[PDB]
């Protein structure tokens, strides 16, 4: 009660100023749910979907890929998001597929910073699937 | 809790009149029953002999399967559900396969 | 006898592990033994 | 009760593991019933494969 | 010989319901740090509490009888 | 001194009349059908097995499958014979310690002989943890087979010790209902004490996934 | 810290990877809208 | 006397639950669909009214003939009786 | 002379219960604090509370399992 | 006087598992909060548990086998 | 009578194992909940579990063989 | 009769030894969610884990001198 979410892609806008009661955010060092009277905190975001309840009867199941949560003194929340896209966008079949070639480059991988670059990859594929 | 107390001792005041109500079913069989009167005898002479022991936990065990006949009549649908869930499957495929042949020839 | 036919594709796969009775008869086989025993003592 | 000697049940364990091993071994897979529905499609469209390939 | 068996046995029973209040520390102690992170206060949050409280003593009142079973 | 509880003094008697009547019974409760749609009492009971099914299924995932549809046959024996006895008198045969060091040992023992079979090197080589440390390996290798074959005496006895455990405070808080002559009060609480610990001996089916699962990862560790 | 920490790697060389994989496990309807941001435009100049 | 007894099982099963399908029993499958639950009904009161899909007077006659019969054996031990009858 | 010998034994043999009294005050404190930073009770959080609780509980009771024998 | 330190000899060995009988309550309730922060939990984070279910469940039983070989 | 002290001596000397009961209930709890937030098991996250699981059970069975050689 | 308080006492003094058992646990636990966070490990984490291993023993071995003092 009396809270505010906001929900902005760089180029579109998805909610302003219109809070439903719950927010399920996916944190880089966890996860967590908004009371609407949470205790405030700065953070940013790992690859995973959220899901906004709705009033409204339903939820809305969007699913970011990496962006930044900032709930604040008041109850107002602020979540920006880079590439936040809904389900029906995504086809899961060419996300099956993407997982074990990145695994397969995982061995072949020399360099040590290089193959840290292939440990990015197959995480954001990981949520992909489970997503699904 | 004051209101919770008062909640069960109005279900007291509930089952004293629905048991009254219940009460009325007799008196309809005030004249017409002939089916208890037969076999009360054999529950009353056998509890005459030898039926009394430490089994107050045969009830108990007993009466816990009653409350489960409650959502027995909900099990009618998820098993009811189960055969109407496996029957769709069958449909779908006859349709699924007898399109695919037609269209074939 | 069809107890056996139904079964015994499954029997001579798992049971070259699984029909080690023998140490459950050792075991049991000397577990008769102090019984006898301690009777016998009484 | 602290009972003894154990020549009894274990010998009468094993036979049950006949019967448990009789009934349940003959039941159904709701998973297996999607199976056979992929092999009957590429088979009519390798049919018409070699049906294309009757024309060309 | 009769009441000095009998003591003996009712009160070294009676340690182990105090062996309970230990748990109920953190039921009840828990219930800080759930509350401060998220106010959704009368939802299954404190009630939740009660199905620790009240299971956690549950535990507590278990020996009390059994002490007072040796001490008749 | 109000309310003065009773004791009853009597033997309580784990008997041993005729059992190979008693374990044949839980199977003639379960039919088999053979028919596609059937009869709404199998079919309860064809979908409560696909169920967990796919739980002792989806942590192996290895050509070690083939074993496991042996052990949701070993689940509805245990899971039966220990919600029968819950009736006025009847007779659990997972009470006797007899039978349990017989579903132990050639169970357990069938595992350690799986992976000396193939691997022969590597199965006990387990016993290896780490990137071996110099102070502890005597510390290790005392203790980590100590705690091997402590694994059919700890899956056997613990079982038959909390089955029999439920049976006596059904007695004993049932027993003292029945010499409860004294103040008439107090007598409905403790038959309310009852049947909630009735609902707690439906725990019975909760310790055969803990009989069963532990029989996995000692399965699934060893191969 | 990760394994995107401790090695020498920023956030948003996590983020251009993570971000990268959505646009790829996309339709083909919705390619053009990858296409669309596809901020690979600005050049580098460095006088050294 | 084997086949005695097997045609006893084979008599209180289709005709009180549940008498299943395969067809030579297709008509004597739906004969389970009314269901001879009607006729198991009236011993208990009235209450056990589930029955319909998830029938108790099918399963709960089996169960209360396993009690009976473990009465006979328990009576031995747990005598008790004077030289009367009870209340 | 082993009248009381009957008593003690059982009398120590109760407190063995005293950690699974605290036992399970770990596991509903600690499911509070697993639940205000993520409400999806009705999901598998909730059902290793029951298990944590049953296994605990089955390493509970079979502790005044030997408190009887000694008596009776 | 054999008979009657066997009765307070196993009485007194009873209580060792208590000690398992509430560290079985700790891990059972840090699956509770290892599962609600990363819904992982079908990989290692529940063959941690039962893991360390069976390494202490392990010392449950194992006093209580001494407790037997002190009386018969 | 010397035998009776032989048998109650051991009685308690085995209720030290009970520490390495509730002591080992945390440390393999404590690889739940700090295993999900950094996934790095192979590396020296599961060998400080087994240093924390090795010599924590030498105080376990040393207070065992205090139990053996108080006897014999 | 010397014997028989002699022999009870050390198993009554090595109880002692499971209260060391219980905190060298946590020692090896939270220095696991310690890590866990920051991967400094070479640095003074593993330095304060030793010193916090051989100041728990240090309460649990004074106690078995002392045990061994009640014996001689």
């Amino acid at each position: 009660g009396q809270m505010s979410f906001t929900f902005a892609s760089p180029t579109q806008v998805f909610f302003n100023g219109a809070n439903v009661r719950q927010v399920d955010v996916p944190t880089q060092t966890g996860a967590f749910g908004i009371l609407a009277s949470h205790v405030p905190t700065l953070q940013v975001l790992r690859p995973g979907l959220v899901v906004v309840h709705a009033e409204d009867g339903t939820t809305s199941k969007y699913f970011v890929s990496s962006g930044s949560v900032t709930v604040n003194a008041d109850s107002s929340v602020q979540l920006l998001a880079e590439e936040a896209v809904t389900l029906d966008m995504l086809d899961p079949g060419v996300a099956k597929a993407n997982l074990e070639k990145a695994q397969s480059e995982l061995l072949g991988a020399a360099d040590e910073a290089s193959r840290a670059e292939i440990q990015i990859r197959i995480e954001a594929n990981e949520a992909l699937v489970k997503a699904l | 809790p004051p209101l919770p107390e008062h909640g069960g001792k109005v279900r007291l005041g509930l089952i004293p009149e629905e048991f009254f109500q219940f009460l009325y079913p007799k008196t309809g069989v005030t004249g017409p029953y002939v089916l208890g009167t037969g076999l009360i005898l054999y529950l009353l002479s056998k509890e005459i002999y030898v039926i009394t022991a430490e089994t107050f936990s045969a009830i108990s065990t007993i009466g816990v399967l009653v409350y489960i006949v409650k959502k027995y009549g909900a099990s009618i649908g998820a098993f009811a559900d189960k055969l109407n869930e496996q029957k769709i499957a069958q449909l779908e495929e006859v349709k699924q396969a007898s399109i695919k042949q037609i269209q074939d020839a | 006898q069809f107890q056996f036919t139904g079964i015994k594709k499954y029997f001579n796969s798992y049971t070259l592990t699984g029909r080690m009775n023998c140490v459950l008869a050792t075991y049991g086989g000397i577990a008769l033994l102090v019984l006898y025993f301690k009777l016998r003592s009484k | 009760d602290t009972s003894t000697w154990f020549i009894t049940i274990t010998s009468m364990i094993m036979t049950l593991f006949i019967l448990f091993q009789l009934k349940i071994s003959n039941y159904s897979y709701p998973a297996s019933p999607e199976s056979i529905e992929l092999k009957t499609q590429k088979h009519s469209t390798p049919w018409e494969m070699k049906w294309t390939k009757i024309y060309l | 010989i009769d009441t000095a068996a009998k003591f003996i046995g009712a009160g070294a029973a009676t340690v182990g319901v105090a062996g309970s209040g230990a748990g109920i520390g953190t039921v009840f102690g828990s219930m800080i740090i759930g509350y401060a992170r998220n106010p959704s206060l009368k939802q299954q949050l404190f009630s939740y509490a009660i199905l620790g409280f009240a299971l956690s003593e549950a535990m507590g009142l278990f020996c009390l009888m059994v002490a007072f079973l040796i001490l008749f | 001194n109000e309310n003065l509880f009773a004791s009853f003094i009597a033997p309580t008697m784990m008997g041993l009349p005729i059992v190979t009547l008693i374990i044949m019974f839980p199977s003639l409760l379960f039919p088999t059908p053979k028919r596609l749609i059937n009869n709404r009492t199998i079919s309860i009971q064809q979908w409560l097995i696909q169920l967990t099914s796919k739980q002792m299924m989806a942590i192996h995932n290895q050509k070690g499958q083939t074993w496991s549809l042996m052990l949701m046959s070993l689940i509805m024996f245990i899971g039966s014979t220990n919600i029968l006895g819950l009736l006025p008198h009847s007779f659990t045969p997972t009470t006797q310690l007899s039978m349990n060091l017989g579903m132990a040992i050639p169970l357990w023992s069938a595992t350690v002989f799986t992976g000396f079979r193939y691997k022969t090197k590597t199965s006990l080589a387990h016993f290896l943890p780490q990137g071996t440390p110099a102070l502890l390996i005597p510390m290790l290798v005392i203790i980590e087979t100590i705690s091997l074959f402590i694994q059919p005496v700890a899956l056997a006895v613990r079982l038959t010790a909390n089955i029999t455990a439920g049976h006596l405070l059904i007695h004993l808080i049932g027993g003292a209902t029945l010499a409860l002559l004294n103040i008439n009060t107090m007598t409905a609480f403790i038959t309310f004490t009852i049947l909630i610990l009735l609902t707690i001996l439906e725990f019975a089916v909760a310790l055969i996934q803990a009989y069963v699962f532990t029989l996995l990862v000692s399965l699934y560790l060893h191969d | 810290v990760a394994y995107w920490r401790q090695a020498g790697l920023s956030y948003i060389r996590y983020s251009q990877i993570c971000a990268k994989a959505v646009r790829d496990a996309l339709k083909a309807e919705f390619k053009a809208n990858a296409e669309k941001t596809s901020g690979s435009n600005v050049k580098i100049v460095k006088v050294k | 006397a084997s086949v005695v007894p097997l045609k006893d099982r084979r008599l209180l099963e289709v005709k009180l639950g549940e008498l299943p399908s395969w067809i030579l029993m297709r008509d004597f499958t739906p004969s389970g669909i009314a269901g001879a639950f009607q006729r198991g009904y009236y011993r208990y009161y009235n209450k056990y009214v589930n029955v319909k899909k998830g029938s108790v007077a099918g399963l709960s006659m089996v169960l209360a003939a396993y009690v009976v019969f473990n009465y006979c054996r328990s009576y031995k031990e747990l005598k008790h009786e004077r030289l009367r009858k009870y209340h």
